[PDB]
Order: structure tokens, then sequence, then C-alpha cells
């Protein structure tokens, strides 16, 4: 923490550490904080809620089934093929 | 150490004869 | 990496193995004082990775 | 400006008062606020790091068996309850009671 | 929200350990890109699901 | 307490055995066979915690309980007996320490143990003494142990008393000793051959026998004595020792006095001397062959022959050239009896 | 999106060729890295002076357990026993019996740090907020039998730290 | 019905449906049924003998360029004429999508190994062999992993106690660690959380 | 420790707003009352 | 009113590599070296 | 129905005899290389006993499956996989004796 050293240090580095000095935190966030109050949540309205709607687990349904082989025509893909990606734009190479 | 006292508390024969 | 565990430390209460993600979403909300703190670190990390 | 630094070593040498003992046990040096309380002795500090802030100092007579320079001080020795909360930065902004 | 973040995946080439290494580093930088975006768009609201 | 469950590491048993001086070869094994039963033990240390440390695994959480004590203070021995159902004496010493004069070790301590065993209403007391403890001019250990034997018998008469017929094991101070006599050069025989004769019992057998003796209702005041199935000649015995240790074998015939000059020479060392005149008298006196006393087989246990078990005991003495070899190659030694 | 690490290739220009050759013979990047560690010699060391200083923690941090009292001096625990019912390690064992007054209470609440995983589910679970995962984090001990805390032990921990714990919960509960 | 519940796209359900039909027609010597789990996961069945031929084509192009096993799971169920129920995830890259074929197997019938077809399945054959009884034919080297040496009984057999039948402990008299029956302390307290009142009308089997 | 006065039904929480025992209603005046865990009886 | 910690603004963060072109021309290396040699021999 | 290996019994019994040859001959090497101090005979006898343990199995496929599970062990001892502990494990030597006599068991514990 002295100019006699910091100059030599930065020159030895070729990066000039003094702008960051990230290897220590001289003065970060203060620890004590004001009370949170904190968000309410979307469904907390008393005027209109019905769990019969909002429920998700009750929307679970038995799997759709096909063939059940146990009990022209055209060819087709599981999904359309994805496009080839564009190459990084701003930094094409590294 | 063991906590919560005892269990069966089994009875024993009387001191008096017969 | 220790400074990152300071974050798991801060939000989860454990330095690691932070059982914090929940099937329902997430456990407790994260403390107000955190995001600037993450900012201050993240801006300076790159010099470190670079020097590596 | 090495002379000012060595001079800082001197001022620290005087303010510490027999710093040789503190470096014979507490391993040096600079000290600060010297706020205190606890069951015995204790200490406090403030300086220039998020980790080096808020030091401590074991009681010379300790909780019972004598603890001092060149003695086996406990880590559990620190005062129970209040002081760690200021000491771990759980609430360093909240000064020790 | 990876739909809503933008970052560059780093492909290797030769398949030697070295390329994998550069992939490790570059992916570090890219994650370091993600942190920016997440910091800049971090909506207020609840965190656990409403479904009690 | 009434015993519960299958015998096992978690199993309870009524035994709250107290073993004294277990730091030695016996009864580390005896504690172990207690431990496989899961029976509680209160082994108390005189020495230092460190040497005792390997005793710890043997138990199951709360089982083993070290306790600080001294054999000299009366109440100090009142400590570790204080809840013991049974108290067991395994204490012994070959070389007379200064501060523990050779007599008290075999007299006072068993004495205080016996009478405190009386006062605490201890359910059983048990004690060890060498078969040759029967009084003899050579060696003060046979005699001092005879004195504490007769004393505890006079004080806790219903105590059974061990009289082991030389136990051989990996941690032995005996077989390893004559194995290590090679280091000087030869093997000092007072006059070779039948100058003296010995019979041995597996250490494992002695341990199993002791705990079985607590397992035996009949083993009350009876003075048990342990002898191995085979009979051997000291000369052919040592011959078998270097027959398994593969080391060169040099019998070393010797006028009887000079060997004692040697023992006096080696008692000098402040530490723990390799040899002593007391041990010198441990050497040349043969075991008596009396079987009529209650003993090992009376417990129902049968002795494990030494002949298959010396190999593991002495392999550490082997030179690398011979360090791997089947025991059977050595040839079973002939039995005199 | 996709990026080429490497793939970039050296120029064959003679100035560049002599540069790479001189680089090989004269070890430029080598001395570069060497200069780099020289540079890290001059930065201030990161070590904290433990014990004498101790690392930063958080109000939410988890450590030694400790049942704790009402300000009234009454104990909080009411043996709803679901602390047993939610601990994944099932470290907890409880055996309630009625108070002579008729209030619900434990007889032998106990726990064993040997199996506890410090997940803090108990901290969440208690309806009366009795058991609490205390700020203390150091209680390493010699003997296994000491780990297996009894109820009384937990209370003593609750006595030792109560101002401290109440401080953390005071600083934290709103986020709960 | 928006903020909480997942939207579930119709589209993917369509494409997977039709594709399931597509394979269903291309090779129906063995596709028992091509059920689509409603959250977009196709999964055809296979007669146990039919494993290699199906999977083989499953790498082979038509669209089924589903290279790389993700896994070779072995669900167990005590009922059924044959208990163990093997499962194969698969991934196609260019059409970025996953399917999941699966079979069934006797405790004793040796189904063939599928290492050649999906390539990276050599480790799995050993896994399921040592976590189950089931044997894979034409496998170069089944052998134990994820166990001790001896140990014997397969775990994950849906029965078979988690505490097993054994324990090691070091024993000074023999100076060696050794096996010994469990003697377990504290006992695995076994809660019975499961509760009355069916939660799921949308399922629930016929009373029969 | 001493019982709080009442007439009649009244709250209890153990005094810790979202820190005490969950809110309940003791229901006595002249009679001794309650309680949850808080001993806060309402004998008066 | 309520609060929590949404960002108050936060400027952009660095990430791309920034390796300096420290060091210099290769000819200079040989030049200085060889000059050192000849002065040495002299 | 697909057989594992051999069709019908006897074809599988020869397999097991082969296996006995392999084990038996290998055993002295096991005692030598492992520095086991078991009596060189004892391992052999114990082998014969383990071979008696399933000496009543009669199903078709189950026996060949038995020699599958039998290969792996000699497979391990030959590769020095397993160890002194692991191979000494079979002798159950640390166990406390457990007589099968009704009365004997009867005094000892609550039993089944
Ligand atoms: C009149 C004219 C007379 C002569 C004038 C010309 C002088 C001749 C040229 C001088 C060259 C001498 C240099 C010594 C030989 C260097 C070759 C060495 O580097 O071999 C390489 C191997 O490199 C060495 O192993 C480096 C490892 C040494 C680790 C220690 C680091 C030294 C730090 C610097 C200390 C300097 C102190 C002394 C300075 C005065 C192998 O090359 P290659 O296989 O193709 O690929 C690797 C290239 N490298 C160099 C980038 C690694
Ligand atoms: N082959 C044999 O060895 C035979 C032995 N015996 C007898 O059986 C007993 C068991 O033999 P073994 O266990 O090998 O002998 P050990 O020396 O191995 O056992 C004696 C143990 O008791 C301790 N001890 C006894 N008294 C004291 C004391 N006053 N102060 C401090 N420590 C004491 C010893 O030292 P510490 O605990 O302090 O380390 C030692 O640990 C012996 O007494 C022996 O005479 C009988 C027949 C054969
Ligand atoms: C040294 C100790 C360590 C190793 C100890 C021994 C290792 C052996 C491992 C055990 C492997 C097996 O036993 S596999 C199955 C063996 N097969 C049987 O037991 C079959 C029983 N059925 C029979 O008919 C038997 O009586 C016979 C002997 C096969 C009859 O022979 P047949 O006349 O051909
Ligand atoms: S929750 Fe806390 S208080 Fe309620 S029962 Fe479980 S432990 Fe006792
Ligand atoms: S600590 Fe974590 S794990 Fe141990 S009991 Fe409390 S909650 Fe369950």
């Amino acid at each position: 923490a002295t100019r006699v050293i910091q100059l030599l240090r930065n020159w030895a580095s070729g990066r000039d550490l003094q702008a960051k000095l990230q290897l220590r935190y001289q003065e970060i966030s203060k620890r004590t904080q004001p009370p949170p109050k904190l968000p309410v949540g979307p469904s907390h309205k008393l005027s209109n809620n019905y769990y019969c709607t909002r429920d998700g687990r009750r929307e679970a349904m038995p799997p759709s089934i096909v063939m059940s082989s146990q009990k022209e025509k055209k060819a087709v893909t599981p999904a359309p093929p994805i496009k080839r990606w564009e190459l990084s734009k701003d930094q094409p190479y590294l | 150490y063991s906590t919560t006292r005892k269990k069966i508390q089994e009875w024993v024969p009387p001191s008096t004869p017969y | 990496r220790e400074k990152m565990f300071e974050f798991y430390e801060r939000v989860s209460g454990a330095r690691m193995h932070a059982a914090y993600i929940r099937p329902g979403g997430v456990h407790q909300d994260l403390p107000l004082g955190l995001l600037d703190d993450i900012y201050e670190f993240s801006k300076n990390f790159s010099f470190r990775i670079d020097e590596l | 400006m090495e002379l000012v630094q060595v001079l800082r070593r001197g001022l620290q040498q005087v303010s510490g008062h027999g710093g040789l003992r503190g470096y014979l046990r507490v391993l040096f040096r600079a000290n600060d606020v010297r706020v205190g309380t606890l069951v015995g002795e204790d200490k406090y500090g403030n300086k220039y790091y998020e980790d080096n802030k808020q030091f401590f100092g074991r009681h010379r007579w300790v909780i019972y068996t004598t603890e001092m320079n060149g003695r086996d001080t406990f880590w559990d020795v620190d005062g129970s309850m209040v002081p760690p909360e200021w000491h771990r930065w759980l609430h360093c902004m909240t000064d020790d009671p | 929200v990876y739909d809503q973040v933008e970052f560059d995946v780093p492909i290797g080439s030769r398949g030697d350990c070295y390329d994998r290494y550069l992939c490790r580093v570059e992916e570090m930088r890219q994650s370091l890109r993600i942190i920016s975006q997440c910091l800049n768009k971090m909506p207020p609201g609840e965190i656990k699901v409403d479904d009690a | 307490l009434i015993p519960h469950g299958k015998g096992g590491r978690s199993s309870v048993s009524g035994i709250v055995a107290t073993v004294f001086g277990a730091t030695g070869f016996l009864g580390r094994y005896v504690v172990n066979h207690l431990g496989r039963m899961g029976s509680q033990v209160i082994v108390p240390y005189r020495c230092e915690p460190y040497d005792t440390m390997h005793l710890r695994p043997m138990g199951d959480l709360g089982q083993i309980i070290f306790m600080e004590w001294n054999g000299k203070d009366k109440d100090s021995i009142r400590k570790v007996v204080e809840h013991s159902n049974v108290v067991i004496n395994l204490v012994g010493r070959e070389w007379e320490t200064k501060n523990f004069d050779f007599e008290d070790v075999f007299v006072k301590i068993p004495h205080a143990i016996a009478q405190v065993s009386k006062e605490a209403g201890v359910e059983k007391l048990i004690h060890i003494s060498h078969l040759n403890a029967d009084i003899k001019s050579p060696s003060r250990y046979l005699r001092s142990k005879a004195v504490g034997e007769k004393e505890v018998r006079a004080a806790f008469p219903e105590a059974t008393i061990i009289k082991p017929s030389d136990i051989f094991g990996r941690e032995d101070r005996f077989l390893n000793y004559f194995a290590s006599m090679r280091w000087f050069g030869g093997v000092p025989l007072i006059s070779l051959g039948k100058e003296t004769v010995k019979q041995p019992v597996y250490i494992v057998d002695v341990s199993k026998g002791i705990i079985n003796a607590i397992k035996d209702p009949d083993a009350k005041g009876k003075t048990f004595a342990f002898v191995g199935p085979n009979r051997y000649l000291l000369f052919d015995l040592v011959q078998y020792i270097f027959a398994v240790a593969y080391r060169p074998f040099l019998p070393y015939p010797l006028p009887h006095f000079a060997y004692r000059w040697v023992g006096r020479l080696f008692e000098v060392s402040p530490f723990e001397p390799w040899t002593t005149r007391d041990k010198v008298e441990r050497v040349h006196m043969s075991d008596m062959t009396l079987p009529h006393l209650p003993g090992l087989e009376d417990l129902g246990i049968q002795a494990t022959p030494l002949e298959l078990k010396a190999i593991e005991v002495l392999r550490r003495h082997r030179t690398y050239r011979w360090l791997t070899s089947e025991m059977e190659d050595v040839k079973p030694a002939k039995t005199v009896n | 999106t996709y990026k080429f690490v490497n793939m970039r290739e050296p120029s064959m220009d003679m100035k560049s060729v002599t540069d790479r050759a001189a680089q090989t013979l004269l070890w430029t990047e080598l001395v570069r890295g060497l200069g780099m560690t020289l540079s890290y010699l001059f930065r201030e060391p990161a070590t904290i002076n433990y014990p004498f200083e101790k690392g930063p923690l958080s109000p939410r941090f988890r450590g030694e357990h400790a049942l704790r009292r009402y300000p009234s001096g009454e104990e909080r625990c009411i043996a709803c026993k679901l602390c047993e019912a939610v601990c994944p390690a099932q470290a907890i064992t409880i055996e309630a019996e009625p108070r002579a007054d008729g209030s619900r209470r434990t007889t032998r609440y106990d726990i064993d740090m040997t199996k506890c995983i410090y997940c803090g589910f108990c901290q969440e679970a208690c309806p009366v907020d009795a058991i609490v995962e205390g700020p203390n984090f150091e209680f390493s001990t010699e003997t296994h039998e000491e780990l297996l805390y009894n109820k009384e032990k937990l209370l003593n921990n609750g006595d030792k730290w109560e101002a401290e714990i109440a401080a953390n919960i005071q600083a934290d509960y709103l986020y709960r | 019905t928006r903020p909480t519940i997942r939207p579930r796209n119709d589209v993917v359900h369509k494409q997977l449906s039709a594709f399931g039909q597509y394979v269903a027609e291309i090779l129906p010597k063995y596709v028992q049924q091509v059920q689509v789990s409603c959250f977009n996961e196709l999964e055809i069945f296979i007669h146990p003998d039919g494993v290699i031929p199906v999977l083989t084509f499953l790498r082979d192009h038509t669209n089924a360029q589903f290279k790389s096993l993700a896994d070779l799971t072995a669900v167990d169920v005590p009922t059924r004429q044959n208990r163990f129920e093997i499962v194969y995830n698969l991934l196609s890259l260019r059409f970025n999508s996953r399917i999941r074929v699966k079979t069934y197997t006797d405790e004793l019938t040796p189904i063939e190994s599928s290492v050649t077809v999906y390539k990276a399945a050599n480790w799995y054959e050993r896994e399921i062999w040592d976590m189950f009884g089931v044997f894979f034919a034409n496998h170069p080297d089944l052998r134990r992993i994820l166990t001790d040496y001896g140990f014997e009984g397969h775990p994950f057999r849906k029965d078979f106690p988690l505490s097993g039948y054994v324990e090691l402990r070091y024993d000074d008299e023999v100076k060696r660690v050794v096996a010994e029956p469990v003697e377990l302390a504290q006992e695995f307290r076994k809660f019975d959380l499961n509760s009355p009142w069916e939660a799921f009308p949308a399922y629930r089997q016929p009373p029969e | 420790p001493v019982s709080e006065v009442g007439s009649r039904v009244i709250s209890c929480d153990g005094g810790g707003g979202a820190l005490g025992h969950p809110r309940v209603y003791i229901n006595l005046d002249k009679e001794t009352k309650t309680g949850t865990c808080g001993y806060c009886g309402l004998q008066f | 009113k309520q609060d929590m910690p949404p960002p108050g603004g936060y400027g952009p963060i660095d990430y791309k590599r920034n390796l300096p072109r420290r060091g210099l021309s290769g000819y200079s290396m040989f030049a200085v070296g060889i000059g050192t040699l000849l002065f040495g021999y002299w | 129905v697909k057989p594992i290996f051999s069709r019908d019994m006897n074809e599988a019994k020869r397999r097991v005899r082969e296996l006995y040859r392999a084990w038996y001959r290998e055993v002295p090497n096991t005692v030598h290389l492992f520095q086991l101090d078991i009596s060189v005979k004892q391992g052999r006898d114990k082998v014969r006993e383990m071979f008696m343990k399933n000496a009543h199995v009669t199903d078709p496929r189950v026996v060949d499956l038995l020699v599958i599970k039998g290969k792996m062990e000699l497979e391990e001892t030959i590769n020095v996989w397993k160890q002194r502990t692991h191979i000494m494990r079979f002798f159950h030597e640390t166990e406390a004796p457990r007589p099968t006599d009704f009365l004997s068991k009867f005094y000892v514990g609550h039993d089944p």
C-alpha cells in the first residue's frame, strides 16, 4: 500500500493491479440492513381465488397413448431440424 | 446418559414367609 | 472461490451444500445487501481469470 | 517514502506498549479502538480490510487457568453470546454491547 | 430464462485436453457474461410458488 | 442386567468387567472377546492415554470407559470397582521397577483389590499367577505372586485364580524374546537339551478361557490353570523357533553363573532391559505337569496347538529372503510327551 | 453463438517468424509468467489471523443446535415431534410425556451430531420456533459419546447464546 | 390458470405423436405401444427379445438418429409375471429430441447386452448386473461394481434391506477388519407417511 | 408469571409477534385460563 | 410500500480477455544479446 | 423359453467340476501369495464345503447361473482383487458360537 512498491508491482504485472486490487475487499457492502418488507405474491387476492383453477397438480393427466398394439403416406421428422448457429458476431475467434 | 426413567418396573416376591 | 462461498454463506446460511433450491422454486428470499456485493466482485474477477 | 513507513513502525512500537509480548502471543501489531467488555479483558479494532477489521485479545487471566503470552489460549475463550455477532461481521456495524 | 440470456458457447477443435481447457476458461468468461444480464433484469415478485 | 439380543457388538451383557493393566498383551485379547459380546468394560489406565488409545475401537460407543487410578491409593482402586459387577486382575511385571518395588506389585495391589472387592460387594473377583508360583528359591516373582495369591485367597476366597501355562501370541514378550536372542549372536543354553522343559497355550485360548470362566457358574473359588495340548523340550523348542524364523541357529552352552552375570549386566539400563536376573530365573525352571487342578479343558474350550500358530507370531523376524513361506514346510516338532 | 477457441493460426510473415523463433530461444512468455508471480509477491496477503480474528459469516448461518426459552423463562418446546418427522438423517429422537400441570413436554429430547447433517430443516419446521440452529460453529470434541446431545445439553446451549441467537432471528425472520 | 401451471405446448405433443405413429408403422414386429407422456416424452415398448433390432434402427437414420444412450435404468417391481423393467433413454441431435424405449425381463431369462447398438453402454451392463439379478447376453464382461467384493445379494431388488445383512469392523485379536451381521443400533425408524383419501381422481384404477 | 386479567376471550401468542407461539384464543375471566405453551393464564 | 433487492442500475462488467502486447520486437532481442557478447569478448 | 447356458442338468455339473478343479489347484497359490496362515488343507476343505452348500439345487438355468457367480470369485483371487481380509472372510472366525440345539438356544435369548 505504498507508491514505492505499487508502481514496480504494476510494471511487473503488465496489468496495473491498482485499478482493481481484487485480492482484497477494502470496503464492500455494509452488514446491517434495513427491514425487508418483502413481496406479497400473485394469488394473495381474496376477492376471486379458487384453487380449482390455480391448481396444477390436478391438471396432471394420464399419458396420451397411440397404437396400443397390445389390444401414399409420407415421411416425417420428430421435429423440424434446428438451424446452424451464427458465429458469435462480436468475437468470431479466440 | 440414559434419560426417561425405567420401563417395566417388575414386581418382586414378598419378604414374609408363605 | 472462497469469496463465492461467502455468497452461499450469505443467502443459504451454509458455506456449501446449500439446500436452497426447492422443488417449488427457491427457499428464503435473498438479503437486500447482496446484489451490489455480487456486482463488486464480478467486475473484478476477470482480471483474475485473465492472469491465470 | 520508506522513512514514513519505518516511522509508522516506530509509532506502533510506542503505542503498543511492550509490543514484544503481543508479538510473543497475539502475533502483532497495529491495534486500534481498544473497545472492550466481556468476562475478562477482551479487545477490539478497526483498520482497512473486510477481514482484518475487528481483532481480539485473550484475557491474561482467562476464564480460569492462566492464559497469556506464551500460553495456550482457547478459541472458545471468546466471550459467549454478544461479542461474536460483532466479531464475525454478523453485525459489525452493531458495536458490541 | 436462458431464452432471455445471450452468451457464446465456445466450440473446441482438435479434441485434445488443451482445447477442453480453453473451453473451460471461455465458458467461465461466458458465465461471467450471464451474470451481467441477470443482474440487469431481476424482477420484483415472490420467489416460492403460490401453491401452498 | 439381564442380557438381551443376539450376542454381538451392539449386544448388552451383565458383565461390567473391570480389567487392570490391560495395556499389556493380556488382556487386550480378553477385552476383545468381551467386545464381540458387546459386554461393557471399565479398563482403567495407570500409564498414559496414548498407549491406551487402540483399546477404543474394541467397544461400542459408550461401552469402554477409561478411568484414572493408582494401585497405591486405597480409594483410587475404590474408584474403578465402584460399580463393577466383576473385577479382574491381569497385572504382572517381569523386571521390577524402582518405585513399584517388586513385592507390592504381587502383594499390596491384589490385597487392596481383594478387600475392596469385599466391601463393594463385588459379584466376582479373579486373579492371575504363574504355574510355578509354588514357592521356589529361584526367582522372586513366583514367590511374591504366591504371596498375593494366598493373600487374595485369604481375603476373597471365593475368587477363582488363573495359573496359565505360558501363552504364545503375536504380542508375546516370551517367544519374541528368544526369537530376538539371535541379535546378540547365539542362544544361551545353560546346558542344552532337557535342562528344562515347557508347554505352551495359545493366547487366544487363554482369553476365551477366562471369559468362559465368567460364563461358568462352576468356576467359583477353583484355582484354574492353563496348559496347551502339546509337550515340548526347550532345546527342540528353540530349534523350532529358528526353524520358523529361518535365522541361523547357534546353541550357546554356558556355565550357570555367567548367565546371571549377564542378567546383572543388563539390569543396569534405566529404560526397560531386554533381560534381567529375575527373567534369568524365568528361563531355566521347567513348568510342573500337574493336571488335576481345575483348568482350561474343564471350561470346555480345547487348546489351539502352537505348531500351526507360531508362524504368524514370528514372521516379522524373518529376513526378506524367507518372509513368505508356508508354516507346513517347517515340519511339526516332535512331542516329548 | 458458437465460438472458436483456437482455430486461429500463426502468420508466416518473416518478422513474425523471427518473433516466434526468438520467443522459443529466449523464453518470452516464460519470463512473462515468472514476472506475474513476481507481481503477486507484492500484494497484501489474504490470511486472517485466526483465532485472533475470525472470518465473516451470515445471520442465516447454521451451526450448533439449542432449544431455547420464552422470555418468561419457560421452555418453548412442545413436542409436536415433527422435528423427528422431517429430519432426513432422523438424528432426532423424542419421547414426550405430560407435565404434572398437564402441558405437553418432552422427557428426553435428544439429537446426535454424529448423524445430523446440519441441513436446517429442523430450524424451519418448528411451529413454536423452539429448536434453533445456533450461530456457534465450534464444538469439536474428544469423545464420541459427547456428540450425542441430551436435552439438558441443548438447553444449556440455549442458555449460553440466547442473546446472540435472538439477535440473529431478529435480524433474519422477515426474510422467512 | 396461467401463472402457476405449465403451459404445455400442443405442438411437440403433435410431432411426437405422429412420429410415434411413424415408427409404429415403419417397424411393427414389436412396438407394443407408443404412449406419449403428456409432458412431451414419447416412449415405445419392446418385446425383450427385440432389444437389439429396435435400438439398432434407433441409431439408423430415417429420423431416428438417436445417438448416445443417456442411460440404462432398471426399474424394479415385485409384482408382474416378470419383475425387472429395463429402460433406455435416447437423444437425437440434429432434431434435438429425446425418446425412451423399454422392455421387461424375468429374474432368470438372459436378455442380450445392447452394448454394440448404442456404443457407450459397457459400464451399464455391469451396473445393472451388480444392482440386480438380470443378465445381459453377448456382453464381453459383466462383473461387480458399486459394491464390496463378496457381498453377494444384489441391492435395488426392491426387497432386500437397505441395512443389508453385513458389516465390517476391525478386530485386534485377529488384527483385521471382518464381516459380521448388522447388529444395528437405533434401528431405521420407519414412518408410514402414506395417507388415506386418493388425491388423484384423474388417475385411480378401476376397482375391479 | 402472574395471570393477566380478562373478560373474557382474548388472544395469546406468547408475546412474540411472528416469534411466539401461533396465535390462539384463551377464553376465561374470573376463571383460571389456558393455555398453549405460553403460561399466560387469564385467572383474572 | 415494499422493497427487496432489484438492481439500482449497475454498470456493465468486463469479461473479454485483455492480454497486453507487453514485450517487443524479436530483432531487438538478438541485437542486444549479440552486442553484449561482442563487448564481452572485447 | 431361452436357456442361459447348458440344457438340462449334468451338462452343467461338469462345468462345476471344472470349477472345482480350478479352485482346488489355485488354492495353495492363494495361501502362498496372500500370506494366509490358514492350514493349506483348510481352504480346500472349505471350498468343498461351499460346494456342498448348494449341493441340492435342481433347476435348469439356475445352476449355470451359479457357475457364473462362481467364476467371478476365482476371477478375483487370481487377479489379486479382493484381499486377505476379503478372502479370509469366508471362515467367519470372529463369530461367537451359536449351537442349534433347542434348549441351548432357549437359555440364551428370546430367539425367533
Ligand atoms: C557471435 C554469435 C555467437 C552466438 C550468438 C547467438 C546466440 C545463440 C542463441 C541463444 C539461445 C540460447 C538459449 C538456450 C536454449 C533455449 C532452448 C530451450 O528453450 O528449449 C526449449 C525448451 O524450453 C526450456 O525448457 C524452458 C524451460 C526452462 C525453465 C526455467 C525458466 C528460466 C527463466 C529465466 C531465467 C533466466 C536467467 C538468466 C538470464 C541472463 C525447447 O524448444 P521447443 O521444444 O521447440 O518448444 C518449447 C519452447 N519454449 C522455450 C517456449 C518452452
Ligand atoms: N505368557 C504370559 O505372558 C503369561 C502371563 N501370566 C500372567 O498374567 C498376567 C498378564 O500378562 P501380560 O498382560 O502379558 O503382562 P503385561 O505386562 O502385558 O500386562 C501388565 C499390564 O499391567 C500394567 N500394570 C500392572 N501393575 C501396574 C502398576 N502398579 N502400575 C502401572 N501399571 C501396571 C502394566 O503396565 P501399564 O499398564 O502401566 O503399561 C501392563 O500394562 C501377568 O501378570 C502375568 O504374570 C501368566 C502366565 C503366562
Ligand atoms: S418442533 Fe421444535 S418444539 Fe415442536 S416438537 Fe419438534 S422440537 Fe419440540
Ligand atoms: S440439523 Fe438439519 S438434519 Fe440434523 S436434524 Fe436439524 S434439520 Fe434434520
